[PDB]
This record gives C-alpha cells, structure tokens and sequence, in this order.
C-alpha cells in the first residue's frame, strides 16, 4: 500500500595506469656490452613492447 | 623505437690521495723470510696501493 525509495550503489574498475619500460636499461642498465649479448639472444624486448 | 640516456656528468676522480709510506718496501726485501707452516701476517693500509 506504500512505496518506499530504494537506491543502491556499484563500484567497478575500468583502467590502471599504463607501463612502459625498455627492456635494456631495465636488465642491463647502460651495459652497451649487455646489449650486445641480448641483441642475439632473440626478439623478447619486441615481444614485450 | 629506442631510449634516451641521462647522461650522467663527467667522470669524477675521487680524492684519496695521503701520505705514500707504504710498509711494502720492508716487508718485501729481507734477507730472511717466514717459514710455510708460520707464514708472517702482515695488516698493511693507511696508505696508496703501490
Ligand atoms: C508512506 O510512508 C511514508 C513514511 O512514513 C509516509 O510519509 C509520511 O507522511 C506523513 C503525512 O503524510 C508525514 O507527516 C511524515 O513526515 C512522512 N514521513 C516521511 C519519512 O516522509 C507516507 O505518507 C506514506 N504513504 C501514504 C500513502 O500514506
Ligand atoms: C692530496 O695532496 C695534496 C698535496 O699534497 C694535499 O693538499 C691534499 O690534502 C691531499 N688530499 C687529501 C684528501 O688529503
Ligand atoms: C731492497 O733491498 C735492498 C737490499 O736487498 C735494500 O737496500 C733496499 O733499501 C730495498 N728497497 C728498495 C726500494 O730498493
């Protein structure tokens, strides 16, 4: 016989904040020698970015 | 496609210049030195790697 106002609230997540690192300052740091080694070893840095 | 260094100033030569009396020169030439089994031990600093 009445109406009683009703209100729910939702939270959901839409997006994080994107990363971006080189992979060769981030294992080797500035080891041009270390470079040189992975630049063989194969295309993972191309994979991750 | 690539990343920029920071380029980090120029090389710095660090200051630990002292006095350079070494016991390196008396503990070198002797005409009589320690056995194998009782080797002399010697704690040498203080002073420039010669
Ligand atoms: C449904 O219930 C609400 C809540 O009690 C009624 O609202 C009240 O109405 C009286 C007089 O009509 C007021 O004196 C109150 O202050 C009201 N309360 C609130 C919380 O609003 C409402 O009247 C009821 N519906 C019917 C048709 O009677
Ligand atoms: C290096 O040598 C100079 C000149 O002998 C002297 O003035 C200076 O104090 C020395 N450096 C240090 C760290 O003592
Ligand atoms: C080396 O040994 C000789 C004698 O064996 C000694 O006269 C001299 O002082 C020592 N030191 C140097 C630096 O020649």
């Amino acid at each position: 016989t009445n109406f009683t106002i009703s209100v729910t609230t939702e939270i959901l997540p839409v997006s994080m904040t994107k990363t971006s690192v080189d992979c060769t300052m981030y294992i080797c740091g500035d080891s041009t020698e270390c470079s040189n080694l992975l630049l063989q070893y194969g295309s993972f840095c191309t994979q991750l970015k | 496609t690539s990343n920029f260094r920071v380029q980090p100033t120029e090389s710095i030569v660090r200051f630990p210049n002292i006095t350079n009396l070494c016991p390196f020169d008396e503990v070198f030439n002797a005409t009589r030195f320690a056995s194998v089994y009782a080797w002399n031990r010697k704690r040498i600093s203080n002073c420039v790697a010669d």
